[PDB]
């Protein structure tokens, strides 16, 4: 029992079960399928969901808060969306619910990132159509020749107490607009690393203070990882982020792994047995046993669609 | 399609 290979899916976890949905391969994976990976046993279970099932999408943004799945955005066969769904997995047959949220939602987009803080889901960045909204938008000129698309640096809050969208008034210098960056939350710090913007897959590291809404840039002393998009960034402790895979400005698929030590502001390269298994647009989830479970994604330049090496392998890192 | 902008 194993799910088909795919890139651009979502994977969220409670530390024990990892829920996999969506993505595409070589096209979109079946919308009603929810794959559950037991991190302790290593076994899969497919279930068919009901209710307001989202369309099959890549680049959607999902979270698991107290075993409630939330999903925003993505790209389906007719383009980007800004719909918001929730799937309670706490129990019966799982039923999707499309949440008609109050307030101004974000623009339709995919390949963004989210931080979870108290009752708030905080979404940053992504790629989609021209957006009233705070922040900046920057067109992708390769989309001009349909609807043009571009990157944003937008921060949006969905307050789960009321399912109301809003935007915080931030201080500091936001990261540039970007997509396929990776976000990770530790405490009240929402970290974002890398991502694609114009002609670069970037190497910069920021966090947004989720209490005071101040942006900070982190300059680590010493060797930093090469700039990338489509990588994963995973909290593995109150003081370490785990970086794996991605895709460089020069289209190199990556298999390096690093841990960022927050308190020392330092990157440490991480040796592992998958140096011959680069992955981009995979997912990664931390286990309660201190592991990082990488699933899916593409082993080569997925931009050459007819040659794309999509994967269904589980990679287990012991951090 | 899905991969643009990354």
């Amino acid at each position: 029992a194993c799910p088909a290979e795919r890139s651009g899916h979502v994977a969220v976890s409670d530390g024990r079960h990892m829920f996999v949905w969506g993505g595409y391969k070589s096209f979109y994976l079946p919308r009603e399928e929810l794959w559950i990976y037991n991190m302790e046993t290593g076994r899969w279970k497919k279930i068919n969901t009901e209710g307001d099932v989202p369309p099959s999408m890549s680049g959607s943004c999902a979270v698991c808060v107290d075993r409630v799945l939330y999903l925003f955005g993505g790209h389906h066969s007719r383009g980007n969306t800004n719909k918001f769904y929730m799937l309670d997995s706490r129990s019966r047959v799982l039923q999707w619910e499309r949440i008609d949220c109050q307030g101004i939602p974000p623009s339709s987009k995919d390949k963004l990132g989210v931080w979870v803080y108290k009752n708030k889901l905080i979404f940053f960045g992504g790629y989609g159509y021209l957006p009233k909204v705070l922040g900046t938008f920057e067109f992708d000129e390769t989309s001009f020749w349909s609807h043009p698309r571009g990157w944003n640096d937008h921060v949006h809050i969905l307050d789960t107490e009321t399912f109301t969208w809003s935007q915080p008034i931030t201080t500091g210098k936001a990261p540039s607009p970007r997509a396929a960056h990776a976000c990770a939350t530790v405490g009240n710090r929402g970290f974002v690393f890398g991502g694609r913007y114009r002609d670069a897959r970037m190497n910069d590291l920021h966090y947004l203070n989720l209490d005071t809404w101040e942006w900070n840039e982190l300059i680590p002393q010493g060797i930093c990882p090469v700039g990338r998009s489509w990588h994963s960034l995973t909290p593995v402790s109150s003081d370490h982020l785990f970086l794996f895979g991605g895709f460089t400005t020069d289209k190199q698929p990556l298999s390096d792994a690093w841990t960022y030590c927050i308190s020392k502001n330092e990157w440490i390269q991480f040796n592992h047995p998958y140096t011959e298994k680069p992955r981009l647009w995979h997912t990664a989830c931390a286990s309660d046993e201190g592991e990082v479970i990488v699933f899916g994604g593409c082993a080569n330049n997925l931009l050459v669609h007819h040659r794309a090496a999509h994967s269904n392998e589980i990679l287990i890192f012991s951090v | 399609g899905p991969s643009s902008g990354g």
